[PDB]
Order: structure tokens, then sequence, then C-alpha cells
């Protein structure tokens, strides 16, 4: 299968036609996506199979073929880019200044950009092109707008 | 059986479209990985 670094669509043929259920990042031979996209199930890349390696429902993350490799973090000050890969549409970079999710266990950056559910797993990048987290786990606020956490894993 | 298809390189784009606000929200994260607004 394709092992080249980059952003990929996660598709299924189990619903009507071919449907995009999410997105993920291939880096250092490991595929990274959000748990809610695949529910930890195995994936196909051409004729090759990608088996789950690590996952956590509370973090809402999963890696395939190896351990989670993404370790860059939002600096808390600078604008970032969401590399949105929406269903049926070309990959497009959107620049924004994150907001913050404040929790009892600490603060996390958050991006206030609204895209269809099948965009979940799209990467958020810093100015060096490093992936600082994945888009698609968040909340709906007072005015009806969606705000995603910048969800990042831990490189062991 | 889910399958993956490449959609692009991961790179910062100069002069990309700039949008979105920066809300500061109090939130809670449950054992099922769902966030909720705390008010
Ligand atoms: O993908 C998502 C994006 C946002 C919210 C929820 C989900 C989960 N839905 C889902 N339906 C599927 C059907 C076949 C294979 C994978 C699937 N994932
Ligand atoms: O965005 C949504 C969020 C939640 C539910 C439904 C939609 C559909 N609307 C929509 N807005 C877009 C903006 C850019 C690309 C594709 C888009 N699709």
């Amino acid at each position: 299968g394709e092992t080249t670094d980059g952003v990929y669509r996660v598709m299924t043929r189990r619903l009507l036609g071919s449907t995009q259920v999410g997105v993920g990042v291939m880096q250092e031979g490991v595929f990274h996506t959000m748990w809610h996209v695949t529910k930890g199930a195995a994936l196909r890349s051409g004729e090759g199979r990608l088996d789950p390696y690590w996952g956590d429902v509370k973090q809402d993350l999963v890696s395939y073929c190896g351990p989670w490799k993404l370790d860059a973090a939002w600096d808390g000050l600078s604008e970032v880019q969401l590399l949105a890969v929406p269903p049926g549409e070309r990959a497009k970079n959107i620049q924004t200044l994150p907001g913050i999710f404040k929790t009892k266990d600490g603060d996390i950056g958050a991006v206030a950009l609204d895209y269809p559910a099948g965009t979940s797993g799209s990467p958020i990048l810093d100015k060096c092109g490093r992936v600082i987290g994945l888009y698609g786990n968040g909340v709906v606020i007072k005015n009806g707008s969606y705000v995603s956490a910048i969800t990042q894993g831990k490189r062991e | 059986d889910m399958y993956i298809e490449r959609a692009g390189d991961i790179t910062w784009e100069k002069d990309a479209e700039v949008t979105g606000n920066s809300p500061r929200l109090d939130v809670a994260l449950d054992e099922s990985g769902d966030f909720s607004l705390v008010e």
C-alpha cells in the first residue's frame, strides 16, 4: 500500500456509494487518526492492511502500524493552519488563531472552524509544517458554532 | 472495510485564507471522550 507521508481520506463502501468518514496523517510509517472515525477497526491501503497499534477512547486517538509519532505542540500565541480535507473537496489550508479549552486538568488550544463530520482527523499545523494535533473532537457553543480541540497524542 | 486515499502533502501555505475566532471556553471531558461546556 501507499506509505508516503501526508494527509489521507478515510473512506467506506458500507453506506450508500463511497463515503468519507474521516481523515488522517501518515508520518514515519504510522497512520494517525481520531478513534471516533474508525472505532479501532483495521484499514486497507490498496492491497495492504493497516492494523491498529495504539488507541484511547478518552483522548479520541488511534495509531496504526506503530506508536503515535506526532509530538509538536501549539505554542499558545501564534496562528496555526487547519489542513482541512472535506468530503468530496480538495485539501485546503485555513489559517486561524486558536482559542482555548480550559479544563480541570489544564488548558488546550481549540480551533473555531466549521466543517462536515467526515473532515474529522484533519491535521492542524504550526509554521514549520509540524502536526500539532487533529481536528474533530469538540463542542457546539451558545451561537451554534463548532469549536474543535487541538487533540495531540504522546510520543512514548 | 475502510480504506485510505492520499489527499496531499502536509505543509504550511503562505497567504492561505485567514478566518475564525478564538473563544476561551470552560469545558469538561468525560470518560467516553466527549467534551461538554461548563457554565
Ligand atoms: O466518522 C465519524 C465522523 C464524525 C462523527 C462520527 C463518526 C463515526 N461514524 C462512522 N460511520 C462509519 C461507517 C463505516 C465506517 C466508519 C464509520 N465511522
Ligand atoms: O459545515 C458543517 C458543519 C456541521 C454540519 C454540517 C455542515 C455542512 N456545511 C458545510 N460547511 C462547509 C464549509 C467548508 C467545506 C464544506 C462545508 N460543508
